[PDB]
């Protein structure tokens, strides 16, 4: 049988890749580039099989022939009977979050204001807000709407990067990797917990798993909920427990692409994968945890519970669903 | 909305 080689983006990603291909004995190897865009290329140029994405990452590696294999799946909000594996996947809620202190800020009052977002090309963090942006202002210049942003994978001279502080020697600034200190959902949340930001383009989760004790990292150990809002498209501001009539946009659930070729053994190989080293795996924690990184969301989320089977054998466009696609293609008029 | 942007 052959071996599944990975794609790791960025050092602190290829380290996990590293650990768990020595736990997988070698069944999973590791290669590993310095953006998303580039592990896609290193996947259609067969020198990697696959990685797993954020949707609007989804929307690039689908339009260059990848198929979507297996999605994550994080714990539900209902009672399911169901394996996790077999239990259709439920869509993240993308929100503007604020602080409560930050009194006058409504979606309303976002022009000039300091932003924090995933990364460019993100679903939650780049293509609902600025997608709905431009919608609202009538313009592409979404570059000159905010005073300064954080949005990895922008110019690192533009005001798209101004707020990006790189790694812990600065170098790196705004690069798309989890180097850069704002990149992610954890960083671009902690550009808005840091006021280093206005608002933070992030999903629910974000919120709730960094505040309150859920992590226990520097930043984030002292954070209260309460002392966040969230932004409604209506122009009211809302608590963060309201996010499910207060969002932005539901977002199709990251998942592993790989080329239509492999797709087969990869999914077969992940499954396998993850009975061991998956929650509750034969042998995590014990000896290597897949959807652990000490809150880092590497490789997968840190709150998958299990990769998914998907129904109909979809592509790509089916997976994202027909609105976002849309949405999708309508912003990127723009650049 | 078309082509691969590699
Ligand atoms: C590495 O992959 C191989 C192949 O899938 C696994 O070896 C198989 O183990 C299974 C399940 O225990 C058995 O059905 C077969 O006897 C083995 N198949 C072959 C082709 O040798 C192996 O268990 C995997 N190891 C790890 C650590 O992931
Ligand atoms: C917002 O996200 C949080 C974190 O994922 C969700 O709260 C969790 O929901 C699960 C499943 O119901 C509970 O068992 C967990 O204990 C919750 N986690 C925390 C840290 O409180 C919350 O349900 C999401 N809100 C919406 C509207 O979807
Ligand atoms: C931004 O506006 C565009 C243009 O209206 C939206 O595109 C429309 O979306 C609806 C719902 O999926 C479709 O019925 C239309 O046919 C789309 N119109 C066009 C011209 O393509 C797009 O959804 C909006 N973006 C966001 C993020 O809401
Ligand atoms: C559940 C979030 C909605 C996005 N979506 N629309 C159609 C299919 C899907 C999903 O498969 O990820
Ligand atoms: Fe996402
Ligand atoms: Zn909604
Ligand atoms: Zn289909």
């Amino acid at each position: 049988y052959t071996r599944v080689v990975w794609c790791a983006v960025g050092p602190e990603e290829q380290k996990k890749c590293q650990q768990w291909s020595q736990q997988s004995g070698q069944n999973v190897t590791c290669a590993t580039a310095s953006t998303t865009d580039d592990c896609i290329v290193l996947v259609l140029k067969g020198e990697a099989d696959a990685l797993n994405l954020d949707g609007g990452y989804i929307y690039t590696a689908g339009k260059c022939g990848l198929v979507p294999v297996l999605a994550e799946n994080r714990k539900s909000s209902k009672h399911s009977s169901l394996d996790c594996v077999l239990r259709p996947t439920e869509g993240y809620l993308a929100v503007a979050v604020v602080k409560k202190a930050n009194e006058g800020l409504t979606w309303n009052s976002l022009k000039d204001k300091k932003s924090c977002h995933t990364a460019v090309d993100r679903t939650a963090g780049w293509n609902i807000p600025m997608g709905l942006i431009v919608n609202q202002t009538g313009s592409c210049a979404f570059d000159e709407f905010f005073s300064q942003s954080c949005a990895p994978g922008a110019d690192p001279k533009s005001r798209l990067c101004a707020l990006c502080a790189g790694d812990d020697q600065g170098l790196d600034k705004c690069v798309p990797n989890s180097k850069e200190k704002y990149y992610g959902y954890t960083g671009a949340f902690r550009c808005l917990a840091e006021d280093v930001g206005d608002v933070a383009f992030v999903k629910n989760d974000t919120v709730w798993e960094n505040t309150n004790g859920e992590s226990t990292a520097d930043w984030a150990k002292n954070l209260k909920r309460e002392d966040f809002r969230l932004l409604c498209l209506d122009g009211t501001r809302k608590p963060v427990t309201e996010a499910q009539s207060c969002h932005l946009a539901v977002a199709p659930n990251h998942a592993v692409v790989s080329r239509s070729d492999r797709a087969a053994h990869v999914e077969q190989v992940l499954l396998h994968q993850q009975a061991l080293f998956g929650k509750n795996g034969k042998n995590c924690p014990d000896k290597f945890c897949l959807f652990k990184s000490e809150t880092k969301n590497l490789l997968f989320n840190d709150n998958t519970e299990c990769l998914a089977k998907l129904g109909g054998r979809p592509t790509y466009e089916e997976y994202l669903g027909t609105e976002y696609v849309t949405a999708i293609a309508n912003l990127k008029k723009c650049s | 909305l078309e082509a691969c942007a590699f």
